[PDB]
RNA sequence: UGUGGACCCGCCCCUUGGGGUGUGUCCAAAGGGCUUUGCCCGCUUCCGGAUGGGCCCGCGUCCCAUCAGCUAGUUGGUGGGGUAAUGGCCCACCAAGGCGACGACGGGUAGCCGGUCUGAGAGGAUGGCCGGCCACAGGGGCACUGAGACACGGGCCCCACUCCUACGGGAGGCAGCAGUUAGGAAUCUUCCGCAAUGGGCGCAAGCCUGACGGAGCGACGCCGCUUGGAGGAAGAAGCCCUUCGGGGUGUAAACUCCUGAACCCGGGACGAAACCCCCGACGAGGGGACUGACGGUACCGGGGUAAUAGCGCCGGCCAACUCCGUGCCAGCAGCCGCGGUAAUACGGAGGGCGCGAGCGUUACCCGGAUUCACUGGGCGUAAAGGGCGUGUAGGCGGCCUGGGGCGUCCCAUGUGAAAG
RNA sequence: AUAA
RNA sequence: CAUACC
């Protein structure tokens, strides 16, 4: 079965392609403690359709490019920022974290 | 092309050979695609040639071609008899 | 706050018993309440009942012990002699009914959650489930 | 046989009648009547208390002494008799007893084991009919153990077999004598052994 | 720690470092002397042992031992070192093995014969 | 010639470039052999099967954070080129993206796996024989030919090295089998055979196979086997000890009889029945013939000799003690420790313990080590609470009801090759 | 001064 | 007790 993953969209600053981003709950091995776990996909938006907010099914496919081998298979709710602001601070917490400057 | 032939799984000077279907271009020895019966040529026991005559004519109809060896154990075994 | 509202019930019963009180009160759900009412089927405690606590719903627990007994220290045996959470939070047990322990040879249970329910170990694997394994008790 | 040296000193060191030697030892001698202390300068001086160690290291050359057999021979069989499923240490005396350089002594072919090691390594011992030469060789149950066709009017086996004439063996063993067979009827189960070894030590020895 | 430390940074394995590099792992390394020396011990002993600096094919300069009571190496003596520290003498972790190369082995030794490396005594 | 296939455009079904269908255009072939009008082997186009591959994806795959920022074909778009085929694989133009504390980037180390060793297990270590995949063929590039190669015993070029050289120029490539040399603690025969199995070409007969089947060297490992078996003193000699009576080596030896490894003589294999040939039909089936490297070996039968024993240890841990020599020396020593003139610890002897065609040593891995603790640890004084707060991410979260079913549990089914 |  | 130096 071509595999499918549900994402978030968190960036469409591109065009004809969104990334969305896929999280996995699992055990851990050793230690058996439940982990989240969370990887970004390019998918192929062809037609510029869904915006980031949108949750989206992502379905495995013919390469587009390299990185690029899904396509966005369909809408499943749409708008909700949390995730994406969610994983916006993430990101602007790397600021600090290093030897240089400015405020995460 | 597909073979159906003997390979080699005794010991020194004991041999108990292992009839297999297998791409011609494996090592003797290697990787097979199916074992499809097995062969002591010593006669060391009652039982000593094995076969199921429905795989070995399966292969054989996809265009298996068995070795000059393996074809007389698989005629010996009623592989072809028709009648 | 309350991180862990099973255990504070599982220990307050430790705790009481341990200084023998008649009863103890654990506030209230149905969860630990669907475990007292397996306490309480497998001879742990003498049972349970709602009782009302200023107001806000709690569950007095009914607590069990041995006869008094000989020589120094005639503190009786205790009935839940060992009792204590096996799966936690940021540490969660799941168990395959393949994998359901057998404490203390069966002389001890371990009270698991289940799709059709909380359970004793001899429950689920006579009835092939697995589930949460809650607690051990002995 | 095999160790090949004073049997007797090994009666005398494990301070029990082993019978390496059988005739003789029904004597006065099989050196421990008369004599019955350690060899060596010291052995009669008075004994310290053996460690729990050599308690159960004493008791394992007890048993191993007597069948005669190398350590990599004896371990060997007792790991693979612990492997299997059974009371591990019986199954261990089971299999020693199964032997054939054994066997041959228990059906009184040979009066010891080392005669009946050589009375095999020669290949006057046959089984089923035909020829084993290994002392090694793992009697079975059903199988008969004959006397070679061609070694029967031997001067060795007829006053050995005259002798038996008369004499009860074993409850697991058959024997005809003018035929010179025996027969391999069961394993022996623990109690039908009378072996001067705790054997419940032995295992333990052997997990030190 | 808890566990989602555990989880976080985990438990860190252990090294074992050592105590002999005779580099390759190897058993033994042959080497050559560039000096036999008397050397005192420490602690509560006192004698004169002997001891080589020996250079090595691993590329190494090391101290090793010349057990046995007689000894016949000298400072251009081919051998071969063996990895054994002295217990009293600090900063000598091998030994020399007693019958390989220019080492002789002891002489009229009777008893722990292969260590010391001597032949058999001969007769009936 | 057009069965049929390929390409453009249109239409249908399908849903990614899958399957039809119409016009147009384009594309086929090779002969050979005889028991010579019919068979055998070939050739051409298309559809399917089998087997072998390419590419893409989820998840898993060592150490250093004293490596925190990294990226310009970089990230995506359009159109091209390229390929069997997708793709920044490559190119032009356009957008300004992409990755990172869930560890990017850099550095270090490493072929990966089935498995292997260890462990009660969880785990730890490993990837050597064998089997699967990958990569490499003096070092670095490159394409040609082909169904397949960027090609170990094919081609070109640059580099380093050895060799021939008439000074311009040429020739090599054992990490195939043996073998030499060097380095090393250390690792085999320049052996026999294509008889078997397997491969290549041939219609066949055959040919070619250092694949392979065998022998050879090495106790390197496992397993099996021998150096004898029964009698034999109230206990020889020698060596040892002693309370000067004795006690030990010890049934051990001598010696009596009994079997008979070595060795000699005779028979002597299995592995081999197919290909081929004959009848039948060149099918099914039946009949016949040839073939053995190992090897005069394995095995069977007769003859027949008492016929290799070492090494380690004996203070405690750890089975096993007595004399002499030595005098903080000579030495031992895994740890604790022995030796300073009465040493069961050093060197010898007698005796003893343990294994035994081996016994010890050194090296390395797991174990004991709950001594990195998930199972299974700790931090007042033994090592360990951050000097204190505020708070980002992250972790975790009270009671009641309903939906969903991600985690969790259950049933069925596919896969989990062989070896182990 | 050093070892017991 | 056996040693080591001024
Ligand atoms: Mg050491
Ligand atoms: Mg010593
Ligand atoms: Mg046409
Ligand atoms: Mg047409
Ligand atoms: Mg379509
Ligand atoms: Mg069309
Ligand atoms: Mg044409
Ligand atoms: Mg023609
Ligand atoms: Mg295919
Ligand atoms: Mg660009
Ligand atoms: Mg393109
Ligand atoms: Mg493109
Ligand atoms: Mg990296
Ligand atoms: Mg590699
Ligand atoms: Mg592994
Ligand atoms: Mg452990
Ligand atoms: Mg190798
Ligand atoms: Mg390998
Ligand atoms: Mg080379
Ligand atoms: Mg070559
Ligand atoms: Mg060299
Ligand atoms: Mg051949
Ligand atoms: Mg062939
Ligand atoms: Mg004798
Ligand atoms: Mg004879
Ligand atoms: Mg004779
Ligand atoms: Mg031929
Ligand atoms: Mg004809
Ligand atoms: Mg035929
Ligand atoms: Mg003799
Ligand atoms: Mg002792
Ligand atoms: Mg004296
Ligand atoms: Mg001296
Ligand atoms: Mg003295
Ligand atoms: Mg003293
Ligand atoms: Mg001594
Ligand atoms: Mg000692
Ligand atoms: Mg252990
Ligand atoms: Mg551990
Ligand atoms: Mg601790
Ligand atoms: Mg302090
Ligand atoms: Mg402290
Ligand atoms: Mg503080
Ligand atoms: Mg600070
Ligand atoms: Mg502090
Ligand atoms: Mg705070
Ligand atoms: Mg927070
Ligand atoms: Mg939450
Ligand atoms: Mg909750
Ligand atoms: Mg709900
Ligand atoms: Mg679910
Ligand atoms: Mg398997
Ligand atoms: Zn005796």
């Amino acid at each position: 079965p071509k595999k499918v993953l549900t994402g978030v969209v968190v960036s469409d600053k591109m065009q004809k392609t969104v990334t969305v981003l896929v999280e996995r709950q699992f055990p851990h091995p050793l230690y058996g403690k439940v982990i989240k776990r969370s990887k970004k996909y390019l998918a192929h938006d062809p037609e510029e359709k869904y915006k980031l907010g949108d949750v989206v099914e992502i379905i495995e496919s013919r390469p587009i490019s390299k990185r690029k081998r899904f396509r966005v298979l369909r809408l499943v709710e749409s708008g909700r920022m949390d995730l994406v602001e969610k994983y916006l601070i993430r990101r602007q917490n790397y600021q600090s974290l290093s030897k240089r400057g400015g405020k995460a | 092309m597909v073979k159906i032939r003997l390979a080699r799984f005794g010991s020194k000077h004991n041999p108990h050979y292992r009839i297999v279907v297998t791409d011609a271009r494996r090592k003797r020895d290697g990787k097979y695609i199916e074992k499809i019966g097995y062969y002591d040529p010593r006669k060391t026991t009652p039982d000593w040639l094995k076969v199921d005559v429905e795989r070995a004519r399966y292969w054989l109809s996809v265009g298996a071609q068995p070795t000059d060896t393996a074809r007389r154990l698989l005629r010996q075994a009623g592989v072809f008899r028709q009648e | 706050m309350l991180t862990d509202p099973i255990a504070d019930m599982l220990t307050r019963i430790r705790n009481a018993t341990r200084v023998y009180k008649e009863s103890t009160d654990v506030p209230a759900s149905r969860f630990k309440e669907e475990i007292l009412r397996i306490l309480a089927r497998e001879g742990f405690i003498k049972g349970y009942e709602r009782v009302d606590v200023d107001g806000k719903p709690y569950l007095r627990v009914y607590l069990k012990y041995g006869p008094r007994r000989q020589g120094p220290d005639p503190r009786p045996e205790q009935v839940i002699h060992h009792i204590r959470r096996i799966s936690k939070p940021g540490r969660r047990v799941y168990v395959g009914v393949k994998e359901i322990p057998r404490v203390r040879r069966g002389l001890g249970i371990a009270i698991l959650s289940t799709s059709k329910g909380v359970l004793t170990d001899r429950e689920a694997r006579k009835l092939g489930v697995g589930g949460e394994l809650i607690c051990e008790v002995w | 046989g095999r160790y090949i040296g004073p049997v007797c000193r090994l009666c005398r060191r494990e301070g029990v009648k082993l019978y390496l030697k059988g005739e003789r030892c029904y004597s006065p001698k099989c050196a421990m009547e008369r004599r019955p202390y350690p060899p060596g300068q010291h052995g009669q001086k008075r004994a310290r208390r053996p460690s729990d160690y050599a308690v159960r290291l004493r008791e394992k050359q007890k048993l191993r002494r007597i069948y005669g057999i190398s350590e990599r021979q004896f371990r060997n069989l007792f790991e693979e008799a612990s492997k299997k499923k059974g009371v591990t240490g019986s199954v261990f005396l089971g299999l020693l007893e199964s032997r054939l350089d054994n066997v041959v002594y228990r059906l009184g072919f040979a009066v010891s084991r080392r005669q009946a090691r050589q009375l095999v390594r020669h290949g006057h011992i046959t089984v089923n009919g035909r020829r084993v030469d290994l002392p090694s060789y793992r009697v079975r149950p059903g199988d008969e153990i004959a006397v070679a066709e061609k070694s029967r009017n031997l001067e060795l086996i007829r006053q050995n077999l005259e002798a038996m004439k008369g004499r009860k063996v074993g409850p697991w063993l058959s024997l005809d004598v003018e035929g010179m067979k025996g027969k391999f009827l069961r394993l022996p189960d623990r109690e039908d052994l009378a072996l001067p070894v705790n054997e419940q030590l032995v295992i333990e020895f052997y997990s030190r | 720690p808890t566990i989602n430390q555990l989880v976080r940074k985990g438990r860190e394995k252990v090294r074992k470092k050592s105590k002999v590099p005779a580099l390759k792992g190897a058993p033994f390394r042959r080497g050559v002397c560039t000096v036999v020396r008397t050397v005192t011990p420490k602690k509560p002993n006192s004698a004169l042992r002997k001891v080589a600096k020996v250079r090595l094919t691993s590329g190494y300069e090391v101290t090793a031992y010349i057990p046995g009571e007689g000894h016949n190496l000298q400072e251009h003596s081919v051998v071969l070192i063996r990895g054994g520290r002295v217990k009293d003498l600090p900063g000598v972790r091998y030994h020399i093995v007693r019958g390989v190369y220019d080492a002789a082995g002891v002489k009229d030794r009777k008893k722990s014969r292969s260590k010391y490396g001597t032949k058999k005594p001969k007769e009936a």
